[PDB]
């Protein structure tokens, strides 16, 4: 598990919140948003 | 009624034109919790 | 002492923290139209520490600066920018016309009076849309009677006697119920046990 | 009134059972002024 | 909204009635500087 959104719309007609968290710390963020109706981290080995 | 019970606090943030009001009011709550306390007293002093 | 403010719709909001509030500066930079304070006196702003000082700024209309007073009611306090009741903090405002009127009005500071409801406190509504001031559903980019925010003021430098726009800080904090970080210009002591 | 407020804890817990019958209590985190409506929110899964 | 206003040595007096006392459609159309009431709050007005 690494976070949350929180928010009103979800879909960038007002504002809303982004919460994630990361092998080393947090970023919190709250912008006009269009979310996807799914999210996730796809968080993998980049070879370069 | 008072911003704070704390007198310290009242006498910390406002000056004399307003700690002066602020302070009658914990006068006139304390004042009457005195009254009540020795009203009891006197109560149950005649009881014992 | 910014080139520009925010516009009270979308009234911007700076954290002060880690550092030393001393007010004299404020006043010694420009004399104020007002200087006005609410669960504080003026006097005691040096000998305090403020947990976390927040600068709301927005410009505002000379008829207007008032309303700016905790729990009172009219277009910018229903729409735009409510502090509650139980305000702590002060708000300063002054004249801005000699830095920030055209003489042909300056048409960039938008406001809105068209919301389905009151704002909250300390709430900012960006979501410009056609609201349905009309009896019908106004939809496209506009309707039958029916608008987005305001179209600003016509803010022209000679004619706006006491009427013009003021620039407002609303310094909005708390003391004395946490760590409190901004402090006063007041210097410690050595330390007595 | 504006603020989102966050609290938190970690409780050491055995084999017998989750989510346990004792007592604990969550300190405070951090407090973010984002001005912003919240009424829905998702979590966020990784997904290497 | 009216042409002239009988002076204060002979001040007029309308009596309105039978009718709904919206305040917003008029309030709005003469911009003023005092508006203070006496036994009722402004925001009540409508409701009463
Ligand atoms: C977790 O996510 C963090 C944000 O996505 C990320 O932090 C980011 O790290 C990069 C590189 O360290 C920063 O980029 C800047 O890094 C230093 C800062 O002094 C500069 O020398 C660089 O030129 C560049 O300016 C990002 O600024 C930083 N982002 C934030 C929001 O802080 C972490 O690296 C991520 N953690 C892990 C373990 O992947
Ligand atoms: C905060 O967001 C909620 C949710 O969008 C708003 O509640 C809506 O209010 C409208 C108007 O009364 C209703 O038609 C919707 O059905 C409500 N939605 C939900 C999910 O309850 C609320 O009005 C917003 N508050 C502010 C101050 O804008
Ligand atoms: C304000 O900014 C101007 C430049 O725009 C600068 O010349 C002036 O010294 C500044 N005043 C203060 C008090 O910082
Ligand atoms: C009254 O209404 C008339 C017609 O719109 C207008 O010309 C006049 O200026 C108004 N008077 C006041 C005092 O608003």
């Amino acid at each position: 598990i690494r976070g949350w959104i929180f928010g009103t719309t979800l879909d960038s007609k007002t504002q809303s919140l982004l919460i994630v968290n990361n092998a080393t710390n947090v970023v919190i963020k709250v912008c006009e948003f269009q979310f996807c109706n799914d999210p996730f981290l796809d968080v993998y080995y980049h070879k370069n | 009624g008072a911003i704070s019970s704390v007198l310290n606090d009242i006498l910390s943030r406002l000056d004399k034109v307003e700690a002066e009001v602020q302070i009658d009011r914990l006068i006139t709550g304390r004042l009457q919790s005195l009254q009540t306390y020795v009203t009891q007293q006197l109560i149950r002093a005649a009881e014992i | 002492n910014a080139t520009r403010f925010a516009s009270v719709y979308a009234w911007n909001r700076k954290r002060i923290s880690n550092c030393v509030a001393d007010y004299s500066v404020l006043y010694n930079f420009a004399p104020f139209f007002a200087f006005k304070c609410y669960g504080v006196s003026p006097t005691k702003l040096n000998d305090l520490c403020f947990t976390n000082v927040y600068a709301d700024s927005f410009v505002i209309r000379g008829n207007e600066v008032s309303q700016i007073a905790p729990g009172q009611t009219g277009n910018i306090a229903d729409y735009n920018y409510k502090l509650p009741d139980d305000f702590t903090g002060c708000v300063i405002a002054w004249n801005s016309n000699k830095l920030d009127s055209k003489v042909g009005g300056n048409y960039n500071y938008l406001y809105r009076l068209f919301r389905k409801s009151n704002l909250k406190p300390f709430e900012r509504d960006i979501s410009t849309e056609i609201y349905q001031a009309g009896n019908k559903p106004c939809n496209g980019v506009a309707g039958f009677n029916c608008y987005f925010p305001l179209r600003s003021y016509g803010f022209r430098p000679t004619y706006g006697v006491g009427h013009q726009p003021y620039r407002v800080v609303v310094l909005s904090f708390e003391l004395l119920h946490a760590p409190a970080t901004v402090c006063g210009p007041k210097k410690s002591t050595n330390l007595v046990k | 009134d504006g603020y989102f407020k966050i609290y938190s804890k970690h409780t050491p817990i055995n084999l017998g059972r989750d989510l346990p019958q004792g007592f604990s209590a969550l300190e405070p985190l951090v407090d973010l002024p984002i001005g912003i409506n919240i009424t829905r929110f998702q979590t966020l899964l990784a997904l290497h």
